DNA sequence: CCATCACTCACGACCT
DNA sequence: GAGGTCGTGAGTGAT
């Protein structure tokens, strides 16, 4: 005969989360087009934020010299979806401008789910788990590949971050946070006309600034005459599944490139055949030195299960 | 039959739910262990005062007054300083002489941080791309977008997309960057087409000693035409590896007896020696 | 125009 | 007596 008390007790967490809800302090607009769970999971991912930065001062970033105006327009200018959270799974921000990236508004996203694990499809699960099992490498970067359920397959994102310090917290402890950039990558980029001699046809200007060597200087010219003597096997392999069928074929890359200045550049590259003759075209993105070796690990994995 | 259907689905029914209940329960455990004034009691009080205490923390963060909010100029800004892998330098609208700068470009390319401050940007900047940059934060507005590069450390050029707004004069603005043995190459001759810089301690040499020359001049005369012919050998072999031993020189006139293992790579559709690897290992 | 589907929402009964 | 949970109908839509 618990139907008074329940009731009442039933009510009361409603009443406290309608204060969550209209006090949650998103649009005015978006919030009377929600869900009970949603309202919690939204609440919740902006209390931990929250107690995050207050925690700490505005020590390096001074004030003043923007406009949340003018940091909105910042945000408006970025090539994809900035995204902090931690290793345990759990969310902690996400911009808006994923919706020019994602369709899916962050506010229909974050919905369902308060996880990485939420707005990422099954397959890389693991493989994402995997770049961040590894809780080391402080202030230093990671870049790992990945998808994010599409509003409907779903885009390949290419993510790039840093890991923080945990301020001073019992949940926090065993659990940093991890910031990074994230764009979609199928379209800071070289792009590659190649035959089937891997030569150069036609190079993006910009490899001018990633290699010092204008376009010109690299029309015909052996592509394997810049490749490092050791990613060599990966590249070569790669080239044999590229010529052995006939198709719409895809490849990935993990390369080493030098300079004309002298040095090394680390270069990833992705490809797709456009014609059983006709040209083959690529999209590279220039990385760093660890920005290469979490590739490689997520790549050998992929290979693994093979 | 049918109406055994019925509670299967209805089995189904109570599986959603239990999932529902036991995921608002994880909710609530997570803010509880979360917000520090129940982060700590571990007789975790019951969901309502939790979910009070939750009111309570959620309100006096929301204090501020005079997308509304949920992250702050600063909050984003500081986030964006630390994660862009770039780094912020203030430069004046007048003239250009730089006004602050930041500890962030200390260790992204390893440059030094007041270096900027005391001098003004067109010192160590291409003067090629400042021709518009001293035309792109003039006055005569527009959100800035210009295309700029930018000098490197030099104790112990990069392209920042540096996207904002002017200011009081002065320009502030941010952005993303938009950016023992040694191995070797040889031609289908014999001449240095790349070599591992680990040559300053197999040979004592520094790589481009021996890049535009052939190694038959360092070998000992009693091993030349040994390890020509030798080569002539393995690159007919197609690629199938192989070793030779011969006297490598040196600066240090030091005559050190040494193993050299080689083969050729062919890009499988030419066919064509593309070039030669040869490893090498100093004994 | 319903027809199976998930998803959200209340409610009396039910552990401890 | 408090706190919480496993369960269902009635109404509600997107597919």
């Amino acid at each position: 005969s618990t139907k008074g008390a329940s009731k009442a007790r039933r009510d009361q967490i409603n009443a406290e989360i309608r204060n969550l809800k209209e006090l949650l302090p998103l649009a005015e607009a978006d919030k009377v087009r929600l869900s009970y769970l949603h309202i919690m999971s939204l609440a919740c991912i902006y209390t931990r934020k929250g107690v995050f930065f207050a925690g700490g001062t505005p020590l390096a970033g001074p004030t003043g010299l923007l406009s949340a105006q003018e940091l909105e327009d910042i945000v408006a200018a970025l090539p994809g979806f900035l995204l902090v959270f931690t290793a345990e799974g759990k969310l902690l921000y996400l911009s808006e401008s994923v919706s020019e990236h994602l369709g899916h508004s962050m506010v229909d996203l974050v919905a369902q789910g308060d996880s990485i694990y939420d707005i990422i499809d099954p397959a890389d699960h693991l493989t994402v788990r995997q770049q961040l099992t590894m809780p080391s490498a402080l202030d230093a970067d990671r870049l790992f590949r990945c998808r994010f359920n599409t509003s409907k397959g779903n885009k390949l994102v290419l993510i790039r971050g840093r890991f923080h310090a945990h301020p001073p917290g019992a949940y926090w402890a065993g659990n940093p946070v991890f910031t990074a950039f994230c764009a979609p990558l199928e379209p800071a980029m070289f792009q590659s006309r190649h035959a089937k001699d891997l030569a150069l046809l036609d190079v993006s200007e910009s490899v001018l600034i990633y290699l010092g060597f204008e376009r010109s200087e690299l029309l015909c010219k052996s592509w394997y005459g810049l490749l490092h003597p050791e990613d060599l096997a990966q590249a070569s392999s790669q080239h044999y599944r590229l010529l052995a069928e006939s198709g719409d074929i895809q490849a990935e890359m993990v390369v080493r490139l030098q300079a004309k200045h002298g040095g090394w550049t680390w270069i990833y590259c992705m490809l797709y055949s456009e014609g059983p003759e006709g040209p083959i075209t690529a999209n590279n993105y220039p990385i760093s030195d660890t920005e290469a070796w979490s590739l490689r690990q997520q790549l050998n994995s992929e290979d693994t299960q093979a | 039959s049918s109406a055994d259907k019925e509670r299967l689905a209805r089995e189904n029914h109570s599986e959603i739910e239990r999932r529902r209940r036991n995921k608002m329960t994880a909710y609530i455990t997570e803010l509880s262990d979360m917000v520090p004034t129940c982060s700590a009691l571990a007789r975790k009080p019951d969901k309502l005062t939790i979910l009070r205490m939750a009111v309570s923390h959620m309100k006096s963060l929301r204090g501020t007054g005079n997308k509304p909010s949920f992250l702050t100029d600063q909050e984003l800004k500081h986030l964006i300083l630390e994660a862009a892998d770039g780094f912020l330098f203030i430069v004046s609208c007048e003239t250009g002489r730089v006004v602050y700068v930041s500890d962030s470009v200390t260790p992204v390319l390893n440059q030094p941080q007041s270096e900027w401050f005391g001098s003004t940007l067109y010192d160590q900047v291409h003067p090629d791309d400042v021709d518009k940059l001293r035309e792109q934060l003039s006055t005569s507005g527009s959100r800035r977008s210009f295309i700029c590069r930018m000098r490197c450390g030099t104790s112990s050029f990069v392209v920042v997309h540096c996207t904002g707004y002017i200011k009081a004069f002065c320009l502030v603005a941010i952005g993303r960057l938009q950016v023992t043995e040694f191995i070797s190459r040889h031609n289908i001759e014999g001449i240095f087409t790349f070599v591992d810089h680990r040559c300053v301690a197999t040979v004592g040499y520094q790589p481009q000693e021996l890049l535009g020359k052939n190694i038959v001049e360092f070998c000992h005369p009693e091993d030349q035409q040994l390890l020509r012919d030798s080569f002539q050998q393995v690159v007919k072999l197609k690629g199938q590896v192989l070793s030779v031993m011969f006297r490598f020189r040196s600066k240090t006139r030091e005559w050190l007896w040494m193993r050299t293992s080689s083969f050729t790579f062919q890009n499988p559709y030419s066919d064509e020696i593309e070039y030669i690897i040869c490893t090498n290992t100093n004994v």
